[PDB]
RNA sequence: CGCGGGGUGGAGCAGCCUGGUAGCUCGUCGGGCUCAUAACCCGAAGGUCGUCGGUUCAAAUCCGGCCCCCGCAACCA
RNA sequence: GUGAAAUGCGCAGAUACCGGGAGGAACGCCGAUGGCGAAGGCAGCCACCUGGUCCACCCGUGACGCUGAGGCGCGAAAGCGUGGGGAGCAAACCGGAUUAGAUACCCGGGUAGUCCACGCCCUAAACGAUGCGCGCUAGGUCUCUGGGUCUCCUGGGGGCCGAAGCUAACGCGUUAAGCGCGCCGCCUGGGGAGUACGGCCGCAAGGCUGAAACUCAAAGGAAUUGACGGGGGCCCGCACAAGCGGUGGAG
């Protein structure tokens, strides 16, 4: 919330954009940022350059608030995935473990017209 | 070229210097052929670039025509459809032929009346990292990370 | 690389309790391995997976478990 | 009639806070890419930041009067 | 969010993250070249109720068989009636974009419906486009499931390759389209037409039965060759690209 060295991060891979959240290891947020953060606007948002420096921003406000160390967790498939993730822990900050909780239904709700 | 692959051309060092890049840049001076006048105006320049200052046209001809180098630049590829401009690498060959175009082409933009008196200053500018043809590189090299994020795409 | 059929000793496939023995056939994430990789055939390959969905219901053995590290 | 907050580039507007920043957007010009058209990208020209005085080393920023607009409330023999 | 966008949403605090809660629908991995059913169809798990089917033992009846007009029952989806349910999705509908237009393909919204009960509707590329039963005519391999001391033997299904043979060809070939017999249904040029009339059914939408006038000299199946493609593979040309110089402007 104000004050922690340890933590995690969030990944968040949509086809037209990523964000990522950085958040205290009980759940709630300290910061955040994504390609529109950045400075992107539509396609530019999905590209991983974007993803790349949105990770690293992400990095950079949490380095304030005193972060060092984060367990990063992923959801999704967009093209930037795997980058968000490198421009973590070359961020300087401590990637304990990255690990995958895309969500995926055992077949419920009808998916759109796609 | 869709065969081979092309030779790059050979070319006969300079009749002075014995400089290959001297040679070459002279062809870029010439006009229809007659490399006798290109490169009349371009020792002309080369003696009045000592004239102005104690160095010698040599490591100024160098240190002018490596700022000129662009490191990367934009190259469309139209793949997906769409044509993206990709910022990707600038061969060796290009730097140079590039550097050397743009210089004579910045130089002929220049407004004085003599034309060795523009290869003269344009080639001084660009050793001090300061005339137009830097401009066109400092440009170059701005397009091309204007534009990184499509750099996923670099062939 | 290595059958999950003879991976282990003689044990019953009826049985939605000895976790120890099912959890071995249950994936990286609980996803009810491959017939293609579990060594089993096709008979028993059935009772086995029926045996374990009753084992999750009663919740000994997972749904599904997160992939960690990648 | 009293009270309230506004004037900044060709147009809309941040900056006013609390003094050292005039920015953004589209628009105009050149260039890049383009079937075309936008989208995107590069660069560029353009503002006594209403007026006249005042404190200040330095303000469009704080002060006084005023010009004009917008709004608030009231009155109308 | 897309090709790029826009509509849309968001400082009245959205997106991303965590916790608690509500509700409907559908069942990941197992899962397949798989299984069951007469067909339509049937997928999380449990219990109950129930149909069909296959193997063994050689036990029982003694031709009790086959097909089957009409009848009767079943019959995906959509649709209809009454009442309930409503998360997601989504005809119609509204907006954005694209375009010459775009009553569309793409996007943002969104109703009936999709879900349940009872009751109608009864159609389909309801397709193996192949009626049911029986007997007979090489094998190779793959798999599902039964029985037997079991590098295998023997029944019952599911695919492929292929004897003979059949076929206009494509192809079929013990899961026949081969060789035969029984029985039912159906066809007789294209269009007009599954239309009209009559009848029967339906709440309605509509369904079943089902012509003629007129008109055409073809409609049609399979295969051959080539041409073509906003098909693919390999390969090439100043074809693009890279670069230099030009016409289009002026006389
Ligand atoms: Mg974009
Ligand atoms: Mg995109
Ligand atoms: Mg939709
Ligand atoms: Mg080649
Ligand atoms: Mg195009
Ligand atoms: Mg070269
Ligand atoms: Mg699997
Ligand atoms: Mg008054
Ligand atoms: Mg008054
Ligand atoms: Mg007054
Ligand atoms: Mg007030
Ligand atoms: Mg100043
Ligand atoms: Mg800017
Ligand atoms: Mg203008
Ligand atoms: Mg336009
Ligand atoms: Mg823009
Ligand atoms: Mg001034
Ligand atoms: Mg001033
Ligand atoms: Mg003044
Ligand atoms: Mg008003
Ligand atoms: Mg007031
Ligand atoms: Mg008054
Ligand atoms: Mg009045
Ligand atoms: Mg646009
Ligand atoms: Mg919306
Ligand atoms: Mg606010
Ligand atoms: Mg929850
Ligand atoms: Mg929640
Ligand atoms: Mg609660
Ligand atoms: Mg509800
Ligand atoms: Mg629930
Ligand atoms: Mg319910
Ligand atoms: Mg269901
Ligand atoms: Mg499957
Ligand atoms: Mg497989
Ligand atoms: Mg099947
Ligand atoms: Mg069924
Ligand atoms: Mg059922
Ligand atoms: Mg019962
Ligand atoms: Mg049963
Ligand atoms: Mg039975
Ligand atoms: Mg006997
Ligand atoms: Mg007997
Ligand atoms: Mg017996
Ligand atoms: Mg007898
Ligand atoms: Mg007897
Ligand atoms: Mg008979
Ligand atoms: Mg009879
Ligand atoms: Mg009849
Ligand atoms: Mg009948
Ligand atoms: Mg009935
Ligand atoms: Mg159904
Ligand atoms: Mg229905
Ligand atoms: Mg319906
Ligand atoms: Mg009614
Ligand atoms: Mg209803
Ligand atoms: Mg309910
Ligand atoms: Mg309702
Ligand atoms: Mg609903
Ligand atoms: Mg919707
Ligand atoms: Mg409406
Ligand atoms: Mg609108
Ligand atoms: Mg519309
Ligand atoms: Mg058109
Ligand atoms: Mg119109
Ligand atoms: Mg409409
Ligand atoms: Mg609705
Ligand atoms: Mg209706
Ligand atoms: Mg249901
Ligand atoms: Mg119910
Ligand atoms: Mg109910
Ligand atoms: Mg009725
Ligand atoms: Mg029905
Ligand atoms: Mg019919
Ligand atoms: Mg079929
Ligand atoms: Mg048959
Ligand atoms: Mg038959
Ligand atoms: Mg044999
Ligand atoms: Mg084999
Ligand atoms: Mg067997
Ligand atoms: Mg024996
Ligand atoms: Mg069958
Ligand atoms: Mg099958
Ligand atoms: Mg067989
Ligand atoms: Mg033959
Ligand atoms: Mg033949
Ligand atoms: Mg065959
Ligand atoms: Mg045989
Ligand atoms: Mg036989
Ligand atoms: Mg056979
Ligand atoms: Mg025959
Ligand atoms: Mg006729
Ligand atoms: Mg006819
Ligand atoms: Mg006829
Ligand atoms: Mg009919
Ligand atoms: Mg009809
Ligand atoms: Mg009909
Ligand atoms: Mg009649
Ligand atoms: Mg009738
Ligand atoms: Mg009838
Ligand atoms: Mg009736
Ligand atoms: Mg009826
Ligand atoms: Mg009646
Ligand atoms: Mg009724
Ligand atoms: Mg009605
Ligand atoms: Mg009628
Ligand atoms: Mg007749
Ligand atoms: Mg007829
Ligand atoms: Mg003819
Ligand atoms: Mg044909
Ligand atoms: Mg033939
Ligand atoms: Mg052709
Ligand atoms: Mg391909
Ligand atoms: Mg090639
Ligand atoms: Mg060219
Ligand atoms: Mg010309
Ligand atoms: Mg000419
Ligand atoms: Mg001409
Ligand atoms: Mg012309």
């Amino acid at each position: 919330k104000r004050q922690v060295a340890s933590g995690r991060a969030y990944i968040h891979a949509s086809y037209n954009n990523t964000i990522v959240t950085i958040t205290d290891p009980d759940g709630n947020p300290i910061t955040w940022s994504s390609g529109g953060v950045i400075g992107y606007k539509g396609s530019r948002k999905g590209t991983p350059y974007a993803a790349q420096l949105a990770a690293l921003d992400a990095a950079k406000k949490a380095m304030a608030y005193g972060m060092q160390s984060v367990d990063v967790i992923v959801r999704g498939t967009g093209a930037g995935r795997e980058q968000a993730i490198r421009a973590l822990q070359a961020s300087g900050l401590q990637v304990k473990s990255i690990v995958d909780d895309t969500p995926v239904p055992h077949n419920g709700c009808r998916p759109k017209k796609k | 070229a869709r065969r081979r692959r092309a030779e790059v051309r050979q070319l006969q060092p300079d009749l002075v210097y014995g400089d290959v890049l001297v040679t070459a840049f002279i062809n870029k001076i010439m006009r229809d052929g007659k490399k006798n006048l290109a490169a009349r105006i371009f020792y002309d320049a080369c003696k009045i670039i000592q004239e102005k200052t104690g160095q010698e046209p040599l490591k100024v001809f160098k240190q002018a025509v490596e700022n000129v180098k662009p490191r990367m630049e934009v190259r469309s590829r139209r793949v997906g459809g769409a044509n993206y401009q990709v910022p990707m690498e600038v061969s060796p060959r290009r730097q140079q032929s590039l550097a050397l175009r743009w210089l004579v082409q910045a130089a002929n933009q220049r407004p004085e009346r003599r034309a060795a008196v523009r290869i003269a200053h344009e080639l001084m500018d660009a050793a001090e990292g300061k005339g137009g043809a830097v401009k066109k590189k400092e440009d170059v090299e701005r397009m091309a990370e204007a534009n990184r994020a499509y750099a996923h795409y670099r062939w | 690389k290595a059958k999950v059929k003879a991976t282990l000793g003689e044990f019953d496939l009826r049985d939605y309790r000895n976790v120890e023995v099912l959890k071995r056939f249950l994936s990286e994430t609980g996803k009810i391995l491959p017939r293609r990789r579990t060594g089993l055939s096709a008979k028993e390959q059935r009772i086995l997976a029926k045996t374990i969905k009753r084992a999750r219901i009663l919740g000994l053995l997972p749904f599904t478990e997160k992939l960690v590290r990648k």
